[PDB]
RNA sequence: GUGAACAGCCUCUAGUUGAUAGAAUAAUGUAGAUAAGGGAAGUCGGCAAAAUAGAUCCGUAACUUCGGGAUAAGGAUUGGC
RNA sequence: GCGUUGGAUUGUUCACCCACUAAUAGGGAACGGCUGGGUUUAGACCGUCGUGAGACAGGUUAGUUUUACCCUACUGAUGAAUGUUACCGCAAUAGUAAUUGAACUUAGUACGAGAGGAACAGUUCAUUCGGAUAAUUGGUUUUUGCGGCUGUCUGAUCAGGCAUUGCCGCGAAGCUACCAUCCGCUGGAUUAUGGCUGAACGCCUCUAAGUCAGAAUCCAUGCUAGAACGCGGUGAUUUC
RNA sequence: UGUACAACGGGGUAUUGUAAGCAGUAGAGUAGCGUUACGAUCUGCUGAGAUUAAGCCUUUGUUGUCUGAUUUGU
């Protein structure tokens, strides 16, 4: 018979199955619609999540209770050194979908991106692309023919780029390689742009700017095997219930004589691909700026790095993106930042952010000081200083 | 964090502050008002037998006398001796409003202090005589 | 967000579920208020309706005048002991939970409020701000 | 005979997932191998060209 | 309340979207394109300064390797009768 | 936006840090840390806890009265905005901080003078009182020097 | 030794060091804890936990077979030198 | 499509009251796992009947049933083979998600003797749900990290053992909370209905042929997985 | 055989709360002859001392290590 009291079901059936992701780098499932009138532009970028900190923002939002007032907000820092363009891929349209027609690589690749092709780098003879590089000799026939094929037949053009992971504090030396779609002029213009940008770097301020809404695509933090109570949010059974209280009391009481796919079960939690949208960029910081952590209100000469560095990550020595709130994934994980798939129609997409203060206290404890000079000034002279 | 401290210093089980008690003891009118309280049916001892230092009601005058002949009361009386430690002291220690802190300290040393001491002495002799 | 409240209300940590008892901060004769319902509360299985600072509740007077007791009246929460975050950048809390008796239009029965009043409640309700002597 | 056995990466050499390290069985088989090698050496056979052409285990009482 | 898929709300959103939001998007895109061109020019200048110190038919097969591999693949498919399009 | 000082230990309280408690007499108590907040709830004495600035100032560990310590106070009478006054204030703050640090260093050096004399007297008394271990030391050094020679 | 104490805890004489082991630290369990604000709204039902506790002093109602009830209840205190 | 509540009451509730709420709609998959009523056997008492053994018009109280390691289903996790190995991708199919209220302005305007009193367009918050996240606040402590306390033991100091994590205070890191913070969209085709042209039927008619709009509906966009017997592009391919 | 890796060491960043030893004229008093003896505790050397990756950051130092086994062809 019918359930006496209505209640929404536990969990979202559209995020099934709750299995481990296939790769640590989350796939970009959709790119913004291409407009042939616009100039050539990349549709996404790669970064490494460093950590989180706190800001104070001077809010300009008409109609809000916090209009012309200060708000304290949490932000996420993504280390974004420039990426390197190493290839181009052409895609044609078929009754069975998009199909890759051909790929053209640059003549010279670095060891950072060569390591992506090896499971045992230190024992290998490092022969990858050594015969491909010989096709650039005597005017580059073959390379020219494949570029002409992409110009003649492709409907989508993607550029193959890789991260400069040596600039990060990461212990990993193997770089991450990804396809980024080119949205801009004609197919020939995209191919010419990619060819002229082979072996060249693209910085993050040549893809995004301040006050823009972006999407974060990443694999969430893993948690291993988990029970139903924390995997799905079910209510705990009463105390000393037989065979356990962290369960669902009745997984089935009705005719089908099966366990339904819609019933909560214990299993893997975390390490799933996730795409969250509409994260506002608060700052695009340059790595060569001595005071990229300072504002017009806060005159302290300091960088974005907190005292002692980011916990489990290290210092920020390159360009960075400061977006508000939180993004999926944990610290030091590779993340993909995507352009918005539509023209956002909210006023928060048009707001201009002015920051009054950036927190740089230590994240390794109850940090009270923004700089070591401030800490020394407050404490005074220690026994070892004299 | 531990259960003893949690269940003693819960916010709903909080006690009156030392600076408030010092302000109560500083002025003679406040001491007279606290000594002559209206009869309240919700208080122990009908609002009578009130120790001002500890800010505590007793059920009987004999209970108040035993409380006065005790180390807990002596501990509170010793605590209520010096500067009351308001926020100005911490500000001065940080280096903020130092002149205001110095003016407050010299006012306590000159005017408020001895008057509070004389009020305490009169209260002590009154309690000794009546009890 | 209630009738008589001035404007929208941003979310505050909930401190007072149904069944809680808070002090009465006005001078109408009540000593404490016993919460029986929360105005504008949501619907969810097993979840208790809970009040926060600036919320209107339905309360019965447990201690106070006999004529004042044995009836249900609207009240406005003006102090809570559960810490809540101000958007200026601090978490804060009071010593006690306290409210005042009002009408469905948000007008005070008494003429004055004793003790501090939260800025959120005072800015939300114009009559509380008119009768408040101490606002934070 | 492998129901409810743990899995290990050392089974990938033989294209399996379930493999173990039975020390007692290995010791008994090693003793028999050493004995067979000794018998071949007594017969005069080339020790570098010997291979296990037959091995059979059945159940004792 | 009106759903996210409500027709009149979506129509009003489209009317708003054609205006200031699209204009701001276009201005941002132009600025980003200018910065990308400047970045490429700066890399060219740095490469030139570094070198200062030191100083089409698409028909047929792609290559012989591709020709051999594809012909062998099609021959194998014909021999094993595992072709998608050819009996 | 303002940097507050902890009620218990006088540490700076930056936005979004610590916790505030409001009393019945409208007195705000800001604490930089849960440590200070829990000490206050336990009603401990910051003038008796050694790790506090109140204790250090009371006991004379660091200087408390100086000209460089009278430049900061709450301004209840505002002044009209002036760009050159703001620039002058920004330079003056750095100069005042540098001078205050120099005077704090001098105060600590004056407090810690005499330690070398005390340590020397202790070392001399120990050397006088331990003759046998010194003989063992001499034997060990002589054997090591003989080993180096041969 | 502590302590009212053949209680609990630690030690001397004497006697043991036996009970398949090793490596990791998922879910669910068995045994044991802590938790902001509220305080029985949970549940058939305060089930279970929590709270109380030794000793000194003050004080102690109805009822009663006058023997009790009674450690009624309710309060103040406890270290070291 | 999406929601449909929190409680009181057992000298009975085959229900009834209080309140909140956008609303507190009806029902099926049983009635063809824990748990209280109940088939509750041996103990006991009261009532009715019986000459009696006893039975009942009845009332009260106390009373051991204890899988899973099997197959399948479900949730997650590996994996042989089609030259080998590696990187970048496509997308058949399967699943799919957002919801409701209030506020500013429109405006004390339309309307109205008055009393009263809207909405579209433009903006701002919140309820329920969902997915994350740990900068801050709170919670947690075998970090046995630092300090302290009782009893005893190592002659005392120092440094330590034991008290089934001895006890007390703080406590980073990690984990975690509507107890913390962030984020959650836009194209085609339609229903009821309103129409256009227009016969049947020399009037007429939204319908017959044809056609315009139009619902939280449908199919897509977007989101999750990726056929382990679906596929493509690309790199390297062994000197005994 | 190297912006190589590791074990230590160093510097930061954090947690706690002022180490051991020595000394004083501070210490309720008491005992012997102003002094001495005992004396909870107080004060100074001393934000000292201890811990700090085990899933913190960093590194011009010291000492070492760099290697075996199996299989795969159109
Ligand atoms: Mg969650
Ligand atoms: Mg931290
Ligand atoms: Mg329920
Ligand atoms: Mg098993
Ligand atoms: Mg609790
Ligand atoms: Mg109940
Ligand atoms: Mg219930
Ligand atoms: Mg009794
Ligand atoms: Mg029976
Ligand atoms: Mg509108
Ligand atoms: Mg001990
Ligand atoms: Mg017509
Ligand atoms: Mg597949
Ligand atoms: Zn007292
Ligand atoms: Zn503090």
């Amino acid at each position: 018979s019918h359930r006496k009291y209505e209640a929404p079901r536990h969990g979202h059936l559209g995020f099934l199955p709750r299995k481990r992701a296939a790769s640590i780098r989350a796939r970009v499932k959709a790119f913004p619609k291409d407009d042939r009138s616009k100039p050539v532009a990349l549709t996404s970028f790669l970064g490494y999540k460093a950590g989180m900190t706190t800001i104070v923002r001077d809010l300009d939002r008409p109609g809000s209770k916090f209009h012309k007032r200060e708000v304290v907000e949490a932000v996420t820092v993504v280390d974004t050194p420039p990426v390197v363009v190493v290839g181009v891929v052409g895609y044609v349209e078929t009754p069975r979908g998009l199909r890759s027609l051909t790929t053209v690589w640059a003549e010279h690749l670095s060891d950072e991106v060569k390591r992506r092709f090896y499971k045992n780098w230190y024992k290998s003879k490092k022969k990858a692309f050594t015969k491909y590089s010989a096709k650039y000799a005597q005017d580059g026939a073959g390379i020219e023919r494949e570029l002409a094929r992409i110009k003649k037949y492709a409907s989508v053009v993607r550029v193959l780029v890789h991260t400069q992971i040596r600039k990060t504090p990461l212990a990993q030396k193997k770089a991450h390689l990804a396809e980024i779609q080119l949205n801009g002029g004609s197919i020939s213009e995209k191919v010419d742009w990619a060819r002229e940008h082979f072996e060249k770097t693209v910085a993050v301020d040549s893809v995004f700017e301040q006050n823009e809404m972006i999407d974060a695509i990443a694999v969430t933090k893993g948690h291993g095997f988990e029970g139903v109570t924390h995997r799905w949010g079910t209510k705990k059974l009463p105390r000393k219930t037989h065979r356990g209280l962290r369960k669902v009391a009745c997984i089935g009481a009705w005719h089908p004589a099966h366990v339904m796919w819609s019933v909560a079960r214990a299993g893997q939690r975390g390490y799933h691909s996730r795409t969250s949208i509409n994260h506002k960029i608060y700052r695009v910081g340059k790595g060569d700026d001595e005071a990229n952590g300072a504002t017009s209100f806060d005159r302290t000469k300091k960088t974005i790095t907190p005292m002692g560095g980011f916990v489990h990550y290290g210092e920020i020595k390159n360009d960075f993106i400061m977006v508000k709130g939180c993004i999926p994934g944990n610290r030091k994980r590779i993340v993909t930042l995507r352009k918005s798939l539509y023209t956002n129609t909210s006023r928060k997409a048009l707001e201009e952010v002015s920051l009054k203060w950036i927190d740089t206290a230590s994240k390794f404890g109850k940090g009270r000081f923004q700089t070591p000079a401030e800490k020394h000034a407050f404490m005074g002279t220690l026994k070892k200083d004299l | 964090m531990g259960r003893y401290s949690v269940k003693r210093y819960k916010t709903k089980r909080r006690t009156r502050d030392l600076d408030l008690i010092y302000n109560d003891l500083s002025t003679k009118e406040s001491v007279q008002k606290l000594l002559n309280q209206p009869l309240d049916e919700t208080k122990p001892g009908l609002g009578q037998h009130y120790c001002i230092h500890c800010a505590k009601y007793m059920e009987t005058a004999i209970a108040l006398k035993t409380h006065l002949k005790g180390k807990v009361h002596k501990r509170r009386v010793k605590e209520l001796r010096g500067v009351p430690y308001t926020q100005e002291v911490s500000d001065a220690a940080a280096g903020y409003n130092l002149n205001k802190f110095l003016n407050r300290v010299q006012e306590i040393t000159q005017s408020v202090g001895p008057e509070k001491e004389s009020n305490e002495a009169l209260l002590k002799e009154h309690l000794d005589s009546t009890l | 967000s209630g009738n008589g409240a001035q404007g929208t209300k941003f979310r505050i940590s909930l401190g007072l579920p149904v069944g809680a008892i808070m002090n009465c901060a006005d001078n109408s004769g009540a000593r404490n208020l016993y919460i029986i319902a929360v105005k504008g509360s949501g619907s969810r299985l097993n979840r208790l309706p809970a009040a926060s600072l600036g919320d209107m509740v339905m309360a019965t007077v447990k201690k106070g005048k006999p004529e004042l007791r044995k009836k249900v009246m609207p009240a406005i929460v003006v102090r809570q002991a559960k810490s809540w975050r101000r958007r200026d950048g601090v978490f804060l809390y009071f010593e006690d939970n306290a409210g005042v008796i009002a009408n469905p239009k948000g007008e005070m029965k008494g003429s004055a409020i004793t003790g501090p009043v939260g800025k959120e409640c005072a800015d939300l309700w114009p009559r509380v701000a008119s009768n408040s002597g101490v606002v934070v | 005979f492998n129901s409810s056995i743990g899995r290990t990466a050392q089974g990938k050499e033989f294209g399996v997932t379930k493999a173990r390290w039975p020390a007692k069985s290995v010791k008994f088989v090693q003793g028999l191998l050493q004995n067979a090698a000794a018998n071949a050496e007594a017969k005069g056979l080339d020790a570098t060209k010997l291979y296990v052409s037959h091995i059979q285990v059945n159940q004792a009482p | 309340a009106k759903s996210l898929r409500a027709s009149s709300h979506l129509n009003a959103k489209s009317v708003k979207r054609r205006g200031v939001f699209q204009k701001a998007v276009d201005a941002r895109e132009q600025r980003i394109s200018d910065k990308l061109k400047e970045d490429l020019l700066k890399q060219k200048l740095e490469d030139l300064k570094k070198k200062e110190e030191q100083g089409i038919s698409t028909s047929g097969w792609r290559d012989g390797r591709h020709h051999t591999y594809k012909k062998a693949k099609l021959m194998k498919q014909s021999k094993k009768k595992t072709s998608f399009t050819r009996f | 936006m303002r940097i507050y000082q902890c009620h218990f230990c006088s540490s700076p309280c930056y936005p979004g840090h610590g916790i505030m408690f409001v009393r019945n007499d409208a007195k705000e108590f800001r604490f930089c840390r849960s440590k200070c907040h829990k000490a206050f709830k336990q009603r401990r004495n910051p003038r008796k806890l050694k790790w506090t600035k109140a204790f250090r100032k009371a006991a004379g560990k660091e200087l408390a009265v100086d000209s460089t310590l009278t430049f900061a106070q709450r301004r209840n009478v505002p002044v009209r905005y002036n760009r050159e006054l703001v620039a002058t204030t920004l330079k003056a703050m750095a100069r005042i901080e540098e001078i205050r640090q120099k005077r704090e260093r001098a105060f600590y050096k004056n407090r810690m003078r005499g330690n070398k004399e005390k340590d020397f007297l202790r070392d001399k008394k120990l050397v006088e009182s331990n003759p046998e271990l010194l003989r063992i030391r001499e034997v060990e050094i002589a054997r090591k020097l003989a080993k180096e020679q041969e």
